[PDB]
């Protein structure tokens, strides 16, 4: 009731799982040159005024914890510039017993593995519109973009809406203190199973070509579009492999 | 952010009930005052509407029109001290040469009012066009607005709600507007197909009814852009996922046909979604892109047994050359929910090529024994030659051999 | 803490107390001790009527704190439901999603996989309409072939309640679950044959050629699903729903929860017995094998002579309807025609033995009581026995 | 669950009073709605009913008929807003072969229909259907269903209620529609006989009360799949048991005939199933299979001691070349239980053959002059012969010689 635990999550999930977009489509639009730049090069003063104006104009205005959002350069990506980028938060004494530094990180994980995603398929789309007006590649982007749209459809309406809901009623019958930390520990360690976070390290190597291939488009050829077709299908036949061998994790195929 | 631009008197109707749909969702009055119940709304506004310093909302809609009938009407209805006075536009005083005259002649207030309207917007993302495609009005003058726009803001989207004339019943020269509504629309347009026919079939199985239709179709089209939620947050996100359209919506049901409580799962609507019943347009023709958006409470278990289901009915035929999509939205907190689950369909098939087939056949059968040319020679575009009607036909004729 | 842990020590008992009154004593210390540790609970002639006192009293709290806080009865009744096939309507849909999986082999099983399967079952039918609680406890186990020889349901009960079952009860279920599984995988193969003789003669009715053998096919299988549909009732009437009377009958009145044991011991003693699971009836359960597998061989001997008959009758479908080359089909039409017979002592032959399986079965039968009703129910009419 | 396929007044109104009867027994409000009593009911639902969004259950039923009176009608009554509307058809606008060729050209609404209902079940086990067999419209509709159906679903049991025509009684042209029907029935159906001669035998000693009755049986019937119990928990169980059929029920008394509560054990029950009398249809000829259905309190050591008792007595005759069944249920909980006991039985025995012998009998007595021949020449299917009637007495007679 008083120093409230469920209505302070919800302004987790707005800005670390990704539940609000309407910030986002607007803060990438904002920082999105001041971001390719490499590390070591940008100054975070300038950030935190982009963040701080992305918030206001969006609407996440109508939040009141909106003020304990930091920008925290990362040193090393998820294993520069823009891969090194990943929100921070600050919580009190009495609400920090719940999330800590220790179960804070894990926020911060699976945040940037959906920022990638997030990140991929908004210049892989953005091209889309460079060659609306030399016509076989369109049909490998229609093969691209209607994988991660269909990654990040299994990651967030299948994975992490499914778990949250639980995890809201899992608190109205809580008894104690050594039951909420059971709880909240129990939701993240679920997270990062069903998602491909904890290896599958053949998915990074898989997006790489993805960003590679925009790049290429970004230059306006005709015997390097049908090699990125013969890379690619390979690694994701790799993909749907491994995610085949299992006791969901089953369901994926079918996404 | 987005502009509406609607010509013609259909045009001018469809905003009218669009906009009636519209207020209605979102709980604004008919004056454009706010309701008390609505005001710690959660709903996203700036999208379709900016509000006024004295707390009103104001469309981000223009009004065109060769003749003031219809909007005077409009000005008369309880919903016409909503509009904006300045960006309404009425001509001082049924052909497409003429309304592309008269465009030609009308350059400077029209795009004065855009631009006064597009500066008000910091993000804006699209263009939405409403209009029908045989009348004078509207596909002369969405041909000149088309053609200048491309020109003049290149990085902006375009989408159109294009009226089809009816063909089973038999405008005495739709053919040449229609045809050249349709070069302009290849040659400039983004990227929604809509004809009188099935649209009344449909209806049937006033204008007022069926143009209410047509605004529930892009009332829900526009659902999950007004509502922010994970995916799809994004105009240019539909386009991508899915680049000629056609739609089908499934609780197409009257006021009084709510008697009939159906257990309404996400698997029945969905397939229902995909027969030519539902489609509202009227050679193993085939699918080219299937998405399908579903308001309501939903359980993506559901929407996972429904595709898998679905994709081993193999109720659908897709292309063999290259490897659908079913998002999800919440429905205003306002409107009864009669409708357990509710669901949304815009698909490109490929059968659509027939449309063409139809009205370059009637083209060709004008043009054989040169038909009501004397008012086209009239008009200056038209004054020495037709090489411009010759060169739609054949990019309309290409366009089919694509397809 | 009921089986060990006390013992009444012959050797310092008072004389003035006679032995009996030492047992009830022993009872009323453990009854309060076990209230206390397990159940989680905390609170001359006069002489006589003090034990009594403090048993009428000791032992009727210790049902109440064991009916309300953990329901020791309503597990009782879901225990028959479920693990011994008491529900039906849920056994057959489970019957029917376990086909796909068991036909397996045992190797390409695991157990990860068939609870997805098990848990659509209980949402289907109309067992979900029921305690939460019980249902948190019924899951599947692996039996260690074939999939329809390693599945099994196991209803595991630990804490207070496992006191009264003592893993011999779960060592005892799941030792007659096996015996209702096979006479219910029986049972829906024979009523899959018959579902394929009632789509049989609505195709191929227009050979008259082929009904002279197919004949035999229909009378050796209604002369199987009687043997088969009469003992799936002395299930039911002889074992289950008499034997369960005789425990809910002595449980309404009994008390002290050691009336409730060894009215749930014995319930688990004639089950076995009028079942034919015990020891020294192993001569007839090994007989009732042999009529199992008979129904199976069937199976096999069926498909084959149906499959054969749909081949020949689908080629002289397109052999006529492209047409509308003549002698060289009449050698097999022909042929055909001459490979009926030997198809024909199959099923003179199979049933032949059939009979001298079931006729030997009922002579092992005349042996230990209760048996004498089936024999009743197989011999009905009097067709064996001459 | 399954599926309800009615034809022609006949099958119309038998469907009206079936449901009408389910309704009763599952506490089912007459709009859909569930009463209060009945809210935490046990009793399976799916079997014959679906629910829906709104709370009301919906049955899984499909009207059928040549004309719009008796379904106007139908519609006109308290249970009119139960039915589904999709479901129900009409024709816009008394003969087999009419019947048949309008069946050839309704193929696909119909069938549209039936996908749609299948498609909304997870386990269908079989159809269930009820038409006449002389009327023009039930004969040939049911005729091409069956065929199609057959075709269509070659994995689904197929029952009817096949109601046959009154012969103490003098439909002019019944032979050659009934005729027909059985033909059809033989090669396609996978399992109920019913004459009005017998069945208003029964009663006396309007159609309503005659399909109150027939709905009776039909309901008993399928009791126990309704209710789940221990043993024949499927309909395919039940056809196993038996594999044509007649009918019986003990408590066939009138609401007014309560007054003799007679100690009604289940011995005179299952005695009282065996007569002919009881058999509401009217060479040493003997039984296939007997099957006694018995609701209400029933204890197994009474069963076999009735069992014994009739054995030993030898009031029926079997086979001599092969080697009965009682199966036990549950009564509703709402209905007032009246009968402490009762009995429905099915059977199948050599006399029904009898039937076709009269019907070829009539049959023969008109094919050898030439009656009535006029219409039937004027539909395509006999336009050029009838080598179709030929072929189909030739089928009756192949099974009357197997029996």
């Amino acid at each position: 009731e008083e120093k409230e635990l469920v209505a302070h999550l919800r302004s987790i999930k707005r800005y670390f799982l990704m539940d609000q977009g309407d910030f986002f489509v607007h803060f990438m639009d904002l920082a999105e040159e001041e971001l390719r730049k490499p590390v070591e090069d940008i100054t975070p003063p300038r950030l935190e005024a982009l963040l701080e104006l992305a918030l206001r104009m969006s609407t996440a205005n109508t939040d009141p914890f909106k003020d304990d959002l930091k920008i925290d350069l990362m040193p090393h990506d998820l294993i520069s510039g823009l891969e090194a980028f990943s929100f921070d938060y600050i919580v009190k004494w009495p609400l920090s017993l719940i999330i800590n530094r220790k179960a804070l990180t894990r926020y911060q994980m699976l945040f940037r593995h959906m920022f990638y995603c997030k990140h991929v398929e908004r210049q892989l789309c953005s091209v889309w519109i460079s060659n609306k007006t030399f016509a076989g590649a369109f049909t490998l982007r229609q093969r691209m973009l209607n994988f991660v749209q269909n990654i990040q459809y299994y990651m967030m309406f299948e994975v992490m809406e499914p778990t949250w809901h639980i995890l809201e009623k899992n608190l109205k019958s809580a008894s104690n203190i050594d039951d909420v930390l059971g709880h909240h520990t129990g939701f993240l360690d679920t997270c990062l199973k069903d998602c491909m976070l904890t290896l599958l390290k053949v998915f990074s190597k898989l997006m790489s070509v993805c960003v590679m291939f925009t790049n290429c488009m970004q230059k306006f050829f005709e015997a390097t579009i049908n090699k990125f077709d013969k890379n690619f299908s390979a690694h994701l036949l790799d993909l749907l492999a491994r995610l085949s061998i299992y006791s969901g994790m089953a369901s994926v195929i079918s996404r | 952010e987005i502009i509406t631009l609607q010509l013609g008197q259909c045009g001018n109707q469809i905003g009218f009930e669009f906009w009636k749909q519209l207020c209605a969702e979102h709980g604004i009055s008919p004056e454009g005052i706010v309701e008390e119940f609505a005001t710690e709304g959660t709903d996203r506004k700036d999208v379709f509407f900016y509000q006024a310093d004295d707390e009103h909302y104001i469309p981000r809609a223009v009004l065109l029109d060769l003749e003031p009938r219809v909007i005077h009407s409009i000005l008369n209805s309880p919903y016409a001290k909503l509009y904006n006075p300045e960006n309404i536009y009425l001509s001082e005083h049924n052909n497409w040469a003429s309304g592309f005259s008269q465009g030609e002649k009308i350059h400077e207030d029209i795009f004065d009012i855009i631009d006064r309207e597009a500066d008000g917007s910091d993000s804006l993302e699209g263009f939405v066009l409403c209009h029908s495609i045989a009348g004078g009005t509207g596909s002369g003058l969405g041909s000149y607005l088309l053609e200048r726009l491309n020109d003049r803001y290149p990085k902006k989207l375009v989408q159109t709600y294009s009226v089809f004339p009816n063909q089973d019943e038999m405008v005495v020269v739709q053919p040449y507007n229609s045809l050249l509504t349709l070069k302009r629309l290849t040659q400039n347009a983004d990227c929604v197909v809509l004809d009188n026919t099935a649209l009344n079939r449909i209806a049937t199985d006033s204008f007022s009814q069926i143009n209410q239709l047509v605004s529930t179709i892009m009332s829900a089209s526009t659902t999950t852009l007004r509502y922010p939620g994970y995916m799809n947050n994004d105009l240019i996100g539909l386009i991508a996922s899915l680049i000629f359209l056609m739609t089908g919506y499934t609780p197409l049901t009257t006021d009084q046909s709510v008697a009939s409580v159906r257990k309404t799962t996400v698997l029945d609507v969905m397939r229902r979604l995909l027969q030519p019943k539902n489609v509202m347009v009227s050679t193993n023709h085939c699918y080219i892109a299937i998405l399908n958006i579903i308001q309501g409470e939903v359980d993506p278990t559901q929407v996972h047994k429904s595709l898998q289901r679905i994709r081993e009915r193999k109720l659908a035929n897709f292309i063999p050359w290259g490897p659908i999509q079913v998002a999800l939205s919440r429905k205003s907190p306002y409107l009864p929910s009669a409708h357990r689950v509710s669901g949304l369909m815009m698909a490109n098939h490929t059968s659509i090529s027939s449309l063409f087939e139809r009205t370059c056949r009637q083209y060709d059968k004008l043009r054989k024994r040169e038909a009501f040319l004397e008012q086209f020679r009239k008009e200056d575009m038209f004054k020495d030659n037709f090489d411009e009607m010759d060169t739609s036909r054949e990019i309309v004729q290409q366009l089919i051999d694509e397809y | 803490l009921w089986h060990d842990k006390y013992t009444l020590r012959k050797s310092m008992i008072p004389s003035f107390m006679t032995m009996d009154q030492s047992r009830k004593v022993l009872l009323i210390g453990k009854s309060i001790n076990f209230l206390h540790q397990v159940c989680h609970d905390q609170t001359e002639n006069a002489f006589q009527g003090k034990i009594d006192a403090a048993y009428f009293e000791t032992s009727k709290y210790l049902l109440d704190v064991l009916n309300k806080k953990y329901s020791l009865l309503d597990h009782m009744q879901a225990m028959r439901r479920y693990l011994l096939l008491g529900q039906g309507d849920f056994i057959r849909h489970l019957m029917d999603l376990l086909k796909p999986e068991l036909v397996r082999p045992a190797t390409t099983l695991y157990q990860h996989n068939l609870t997805g399967i098990l848990e659509t079952a209980v949402r289907a039918t109309n067992a979900q309409f029921d305690s939460p609680e019980i249902l948190r406890r019924l899951d599947v186990r692996l039996l260690e072939d074939t999939g329809w020889d390693v599945f099994s349901l196991d209803y595991h009960v630990d804490g207070p309640i496992a006191t009264v079952f003592t893993r011999e009860c779960m060592s005892h279920y799941l030792r007659v679950f096996n015996f209702l599984w096979r006479a219910k995988r029986m049972e829906y193969i024979l009523t899959d044959i018959r579902k394929g003789h009632m789509c049989n003669a609505k195709l191929l009715r227009n050979m008259p050629e082929f009904s002279g053998v197919l004949h035999q096919c229909h009378i050796l299988a209604s002369e199987m699903v009687h043997f088969i549909h009469q003992m799936q009732y002395y299930i039911t009437f002889e074992v289950l729903e008499c034997s369960w009377d005789e425990l809910w009958n002595k449980v309404q009145q009994a008390q002290d929860l050691d009336h409730i044991i060894a009215a749930h011991e014995v319930f688990l003693d004639t089950i076995i017995s009028r079942c034919l699971l015990d020891s020294d009836s192993r001569a007839l359960l090994n007989q009732l094998r042999a009529v199992f597998d008979q129904i199976i061989e069937l199976q096999n001997a069926q498909d084959a002579i149906y499959r054969a008959a749909l081949e020949e009758l689908q080629r002289r479908l397109q052999f006529e309807e492209k047409k509308k080359e003549e002698e060289e089909e009449n050698k097999r039409i022909g042929e055909f025609k001459e490979s009926i017979p030997k198809m024909c002592s199959q099923l003179r032959i199979l049933t032949h033995f059939y009979q001298g399986i079931v006729q030997q079965f009922l002579v092992l039968l005349t042996t230990d009581e209760s048996l004498r009703f089936l024999s009743f129910r197989l011999d009905f009419n009097e067709h064996y026995k001459a």
